[PDB]
């Protein structure tokens, strides 16, 4: 018995062992109390403002669309403190952390991004927070792990299964199983069992309602779609969630194309791969053909999460939603283009949203669009990344 | 099939609890699974449970963890464990033989199918591992239609309400993990599948205690791994050290 539903059609539902049952229950009441409790959404909003540094620009860009019918403007995740989306809903979890008397964090990352927001919200709380990364992501991510670190959080290296995030997703799991009593699952995308892709979304809503208000403002209007790339789901639903029913507002995920969707190197599950079970869902999995979970590729190392939240492949199945794909060199050429262009270094995985912005303008440049790009994080992170690249090419 | 009511009733007259040892398919290899396994039988092993190698077993410890990934290191498939399960299947008619499974591999070519295969190979029991009891009823009832009994945990952190299902839901027996004389009485109240302990069960000595507090049994649910690990380099002391194991564990069932 639940107080929501925890499905979006088939997808979704509560996939754990009977005894992490009680920790989904309680999580659910508490979220719901919360919803309706003004002094926890003040202090939500409280943080959120003078904290994290909401709202966030939208920032209309003035160069890319030169000689084009396409108005491109960009949801500044970016700015945000912490630099990327994961730290909007980090704030509203350890909220309801305190809320279940806990005093203890746990989380999993992958590239590090959410692992970082789950320790700056650890330390502004008085939250004790460990963080599980796959023990390969923890080599290609040494700047992230002494973030983590400098910030109080203790950083636990997963050498089980593939070394990477589903593994870490694994541990994270395990440790709440017999930890849930004093400790949170700070679980980092709109995924896993429910209540999370309910919570995430919620505790993201503001990009969406943001845009909603500042696009008005601006442009008098609703935009014609808006733009977000899909790891696991969190940046894209916080984008799409208040136009759900606004049905003139086209909602477009992108998800990782890797090398290409024909080489199998890709992390495209909701177009791509194949529903199954695993992390407590029912969802398009990244799978072999006798159903092992196998890892999502790109270049990006954010776009990771081998499945996708249970609500992008409800909202694709009914057609409310698209999903499309960019491979690593879209979303390279993406990159460079708006740091020379309009001087904004974008994460990799935010890239990918742009490119896809940057081929609806290019392929049809006489259509009048409006759209928004969520820009879910900053690029600093990624310029060793791109500078090897370039190098290696002989661009420099 | 029976295999379960019949082992029961056999154990029930002989005043005697089950022993059931749990290990994972083709760890360390096929051929070395298929003598530990005959080994286990061959010691007292009343019962098995028996593991498909997974990549992601996220309600497994660490010695299980090690288990699946010797499995995989060896290119252990899930179709190679069920050409396994029919082998053992054929040297022993009686014994009954349990899977623990995550719920992609039974989901994955389709539930009805999977539950199909374990009838066609002769197992009778299935618990998947991440199914709560909320979400099992397409698991329960491809199992019951293809005459394999679902089996679900009892965890330490149960209730009221969850008793009652479990003691509804499950068959052959029920996987015990709030005090244990409540649980075990309220399980007998409730008419559930007989209770197996299967928690941290390493030594004769919690055999006994099982069924001390009305159990009728005990599963091992790593102890036989840790053997397996503890001896790679030696394949005969291996099993020489399984028999041993299993022989006092069955003893204490007495
Ligand atoms: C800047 C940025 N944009 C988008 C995404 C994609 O995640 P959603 O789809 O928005 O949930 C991520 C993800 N990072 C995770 C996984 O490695 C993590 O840090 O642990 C990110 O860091
Ligand atoms: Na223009
Ligand atoms: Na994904």
């Amino acid at each position: 018995t639940t107080l929501l539903n925890p499905y979006f059609g088939e997808f979704g539902g509560m996939y754990v062992p009977q005894i992490l049952m009680p920790a989904l229950n309680q999580l659910e009441e508490a979220f719901v109390s919360a919803q309706k409790d003004p002094e926890f959404q003040a202090q939500f909003a409280d943080l959120l403002k003078n904290y994290a540094g909401r709202p966030t620009a939208l920032t209309k860009c003035q160069n890319i669309t030169a000689g084009t019918r396409t108005t491109l403007y960009l949801k500044r995740e970016d700015l945000l403190h912490g630099g990327a989306h994961k730290t909007n809903q980090v704030l509203g979890q350890a909220l309801l952390a305190k809320r279940m008397g806990k005093s203890e964090i746990i989380a999993e990352t992958g590239a590090g991004q959410h692992g970082v927001a789950s320790a700056l919200a650890s330390a502004l709380l008085g939250l004790k927070c460990r963080i599980y990364m796959g023990a390969k992501d923890v080599e290609r991510q040494s700047p992230n792990v002494f973030r983590m670190r400098l910030m109080g959080a203790e950083v636990i290296p997963v050498h089980s299964g593939s070394a990477t995030l589903k593994d870490a997703c694994n541990e994270a799991l395990r440790d709440w199983s017999g930890s849930y009593e004093t400790a949170h699952y700070m679980l980092g995308t709109a995924a896993g069992p429910h209540p999370y892709p309910t919570i995430v979304r919620e505790f993201q809503r503001m990009i969406g309602e943001e845009t909603k208000a500042q696009i008005l403002d601006k442009e008098g209007r609703l935009p014609d779609a808006v733009i977000a790339c899909v790891g696991g789901g969190s940046n894209a639903i916080g984008m799409f969630a208040d136009f759900i029913n606004d049905t003139s507002v086209g909602l477009i995920g992108v998800e990782p194309g890797g090398h290409g969707i024909e080489t199998g190197e890709h992390g495209a599950p909701l177009k791509h791969g194949r529903v199954g079970i695993y992390f407590g869902m029912k969802a398009p999995m990244m799978q072999t053909a006798d159903g092992q979970i196998e890892e999502s590729y790109s270049i990006s190392a954010g776009l990771d999460f081998p499945s996708v939240g249970p609500q992008h492949a409800y909202l694709n199945s009914i057609g409310r939603a698209d999903y499309v794909s960019i491979t690593d060199d879209e979303a390279l050429e993406a990159f460079k283009t708006l740091c020379r262009h309009e001087g904004i270094i974008p994460a990799l995985e935010s890239s990918h949203a742009l490119a896809h912005a940057l081929k609806m303008m290019r392929e049809q440049p006489e259509k009048e669009q409006l759209l928004v790009v969520n820009l879910s994080g900053r690029g600093d992170k990624d310029i060793f990344t791109v500078h090897d690249i370039l190098k290696a090419r002989g661009e420099i | 099939m029976e295999r379960y009511e019949n082992l029961f009733a056999q154990l029930n007259d002989r005043r005697e609890g089950a022993f059931v040892p749990f290990v994972t398919l083709g760890d360390p290899g096929i051929e070395q699974s298929l003598k530990i396994i005959d080994t286990l039988i061959d010691a007292g092993a009343d019962a098995l449970e028996l593991g498909v190698p997974f990549s992601d077993p996220l309600a497994d410890g660490p010695t299980i963890q090690n288990a699946n990934l010797r499995a995989f290191a060896a290119g252990v498939t899930p179709a190679q464990c069920f050409e396994m399960l029919a082998l053992i299947r054929e040297k022993h008619p009686t014994i009954p033989i349990g899977l623990l499974m995550y719920a992609n591999l039974v989901f994955n070519n389709g539930i009805d199918a999977f539950y199909a295969r374990c009838e066609q190979v002769g197992v009778d029991s299935v618990l998947v591992a991440d199914v709560p009891v909320e979400e099992s009823a397409p698991f329960r009832q491809a199992a019951l239609r293809h005459n394999i009994a679902p089996i679900f945990i009892c965890p330490p952190n149960a209730d009221d309400d969850l008793l009652r299902q479990v003691a509804s839901y499950g068959r052959g027996y029920t996987y015990l993990l709030l005090p244990l004389h409540h649980l075990i009485e309220k399980l007998k109240e409730y008419h559930a599948a007989p209770a197996l302990q299967g928690f941290g069960i390493s030594s004769p000595e919690q055999v006994s205690a099982a069924v001390r507090a009305g159990a009728a049994g005990a599963i091992s649910g790593s102890a036989i791994v840790k053997i397996i690990e503890k001896n790679l380099a030696s394949p005969k002391q291996m099993l020489a050290e399984l028999r041993s194991f299993v022989s006092a564990m069955k003893a204490a069932s007495r």
